[PDB]
């Protein structure tokens, strides 16, 4: 069973994301900070070389993190206990469903109130600069510190947040799953250790594990909304192609 | 999902 279900999602968390909470948090209490779009330009040479109007340069550079991201979501996935025992297309749906809520929810550990770890925390994007882009460009760019601020008032540690991406994955209501019984059963295993998991490491926030059940909801209505704000830039900037990885997972969503 | 079956 699963009195070792934990250890195993934590240790896969540990070992597949180049960035967690300890090293973000670490970081960002130097970075070379992107304030301006000077600054922009020096870290587009010296931080972003292998990665044409400013915004859409940082909309190709944003989306390069997330299919980045979603390689190591994959990677993390196989190594839940159950899940590479599921249908490939179930595999493929879970994946393609779950990564922009997992995505929102990990990117909260670098963000501040004042802006974000970019490059691998090599730098620090500033909330304002952030703000002064054009729309739509900009509006993709502060709901994201709106909900990181909150979820990261939880002070949720990596471990916490290890169950909490696990559990957004192993999601049985996602359309078109082949075998529902079988995920919905990995999702209540990994929920089960979830809840006690928050007990026994945060013994004084009594409601944590329901206020965790809402910032799940919360991101799929924020996934929702980036979805809707991407596709509008998709058919109106001639210039913002999406990665082929990124415009499957977003083909289909509403 | 060719990219993401291929990942997986
Ligand atoms: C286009 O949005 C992405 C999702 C995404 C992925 C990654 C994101 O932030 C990454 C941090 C970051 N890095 C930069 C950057 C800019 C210039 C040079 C190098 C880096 O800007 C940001 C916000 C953000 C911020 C708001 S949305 C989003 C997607 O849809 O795949």
């Amino acid at each position: 069973d699963l009195k070792s279900l934990a250890k195993r999602i934590y240790e896969a968390y540990l070992k597949n994301f180049n960035m967690n909470k300890v090293k973000a948090r670490v970081i960002l209490s130097p970075p070379f900070v992107i304030h301006d779009m000077e600054t922009l330009c020096m870290a587009e040479k010296t931080l972003v070389a292998k990665l044409k109007e400013a915004e859409v340069r940082i909309f190709h550079c944003c989306q390069c993190t997330s299919v980045e991201t979603v390689t190591e979501l994959t990677e993390f996935a196989k190594a839940i206990p159950g899940f590479a025992n599921l249908d490939l297309n179930d595999q493929v749906t879970l994946l393609k469903y779950g990564v922009y809520e997992a995505i929102f929810a990990m990117l909260s550990s670098v963000m501040n109130k004042d802006g974000m770890l970019v490059a691998y925390g090599n730098g620090f994007i500033t909330r304002e600069f952030l703000k002064s882009l054009r729309k739509p460009f900009c509006d993709i760019m502060e709901p994201k510190f709106d909900f990181a601020m909150k979820f990261n008032a939880l002070e949720l540690d990596d471990s916490d947040i290890s169950l909490f991406v696990a559990a957004i994955i192993c999601c049985g209501d996602r359309p078109g799953l082949l075998n529902v019984g079988h995920i919905e059963k990995m999702q209540e295993g990994i929920v089960h250790v979830l809840r006690l998991h928050l007990q026994s490491n945060h013994p004084d926030d009594i409601f944590l594990f329901p206020k965790l059940l809402q910032k799940m909801a919360d991101l799929r209505q924020l996934v929702t909304e980036h979805a809707q704000l991407v596709q509008i830039i998709k058919k109106t900037e001639s210039d913002a192609a999406l990665h082929p990885l990124l415009q499957e997972i977003y083909r289909d969503m509403y | 999902h060719q990219l993401l079956r291929y990942l997986l």
